[PDB]
């Protein structure tokens, strides 16, 4: 019932960042996505949002949800070059001693599983059979990235339309 | 960068 209207805003966004990979997206074109009454697992289908934020709340978080957004600010950036018109060479392979992923990404506890989602499943690297990233799948990853990043940037600065439930994490 |  309720359910739908968030897949289908969902989907329609996911659609949007397929035509265009370097689309940027608004907190007012978010809106239908950030004040929903659903829960996490409702809301994020191939991310496990909950898993990435309770398993690195450790501290004060000032500073876990800076290192969080962080690694999700790199994550969404990792799904914005596989659809792009055209993907950069080493799309298909992952190091992790690679600078940027171990100093950003692998140092967050769930970080290398949001990778697996973008298609990255032989262990990181796509298996060989496929040849291309699946268009509708890293489209949908990078927007529920990009969503996490937003709902932690709205918590980080107080603003959150549900501030007062995502705090019990 | 981001893949090596």
């Amino acid at each position: 019932e309720e359910e739908r209207a968030f897949l289908v805003a969902r989907e329609e966004l996911a659609s949007a960042l397929r035509r265009d990979s370097g689309q940027a997206f608004s907190l007012e074109q978010l809106r239908p996505l950030l004040a929903s009454s659903l829960p996490l697992a409702a809301r994020y289908l191939q991310l496990d949002a909950a898993r990435l934020v309770r398993c690195n709340a450790h501290g004060e978080p000032r500073n876990y949800l800076n290192t969080l957004s962080t690694a999700l600010n790199i994550l969404e950036k990792y799904g914005r070059n596989l659809l792009s018109p055209q993907r950069p060479r080493y799309w298909r392979g992952v190091k992790f001693n690679n600078p940027v992923f171990r100093s950003t990404v692998d140092a967050v506890q769930g970080g290398r599983d949001v990778l697996r989602l973008y298609g990255y499943t032989e262990e990181l690297s796509f298996p060989e059979g496929q040849e291309e990233p699946d268009e509708h799948q890293v489209a949908t990853v990078t927007l529920e990235v990009l969503l996490l990043r937003t709902e932690l940037s709205l918590l980080l600065q107080n603003t959150h339309p549900r501030q007062q439930a995502l705090e019990q994490l | 960068d981001m893949y090596r």
